[PDB]
């Protein structure tokens, strides 16, 4: 069943797992838009 | 080799055919027979691992004749290997 979910391409390889992070941990190093730290102030203030 | 296996009572000889000088701890020779028979240890699509060999704990009261069950087990099994904790004079456990 889990070689079936990896052709249909509901799951991937381990190696292509490994692979990817390896490029998205080399490419991409994303920023929080001015918009979200809003919601992310609200939350951590409400919570303490 | 076929025609002892084919016997519906192989089993139980093997359990008695485990430690001859060792009398009356039945369950401890089928403990060891499960352990030096073994399971397979399987590999499900390289991702998870399950173990296929069984580990065995004698646990007893002194003169429990467990350390002439480990010289039985030392003698029959094809790589036996035996280690000590408090002894000194054998193979260590960590690796150097
Ligand atoms: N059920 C048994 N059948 C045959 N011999 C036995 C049995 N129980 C004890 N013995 C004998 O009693 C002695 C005990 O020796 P060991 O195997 O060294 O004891 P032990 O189980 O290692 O416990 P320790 O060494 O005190 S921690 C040996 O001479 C055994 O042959
Ligand atoms: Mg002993």
């Amino acid at each position: 069943m889990q070689n079936q979910q990896e052709e249909n391409g509901s799951e991937i390889s381990i190696e292509k797992m490994k692979r990817y992070i390896t490029y998205c941990r080399l490419k991409c190093a994303p920023r929080l838009s001015p918009q979200a730290a809003e919601k992310l102030s609200s939350n951590f203030v409400t919570i303490r | 080799f076929r025609k002892i296996s084919r016997d519906r009572g192989i089993i139980d000889k093997i359990i008695s055919s485990m430690a001859p000088s060792i009398y009356g701890h039945r369950d401890i020779k089928t403990a060891v027979a499960c352990s030096l028979f073994g399971g397979v240890p399987k590999n499900v699509n390289g991702k998870h691992s399950i173990r296929g060999d069984i580990n065995v704990l004698l646990l007893g009261d002194p003169g429990t004749a467990k350390s002439q069950i480990l010289k039985y087990v030392e003698k029959t099994a094809h790589r036996a290997v035996f280690a000590t904790g408090q002894g000194a004079s054998a193979v260590g456990l960590t690796a150097s």
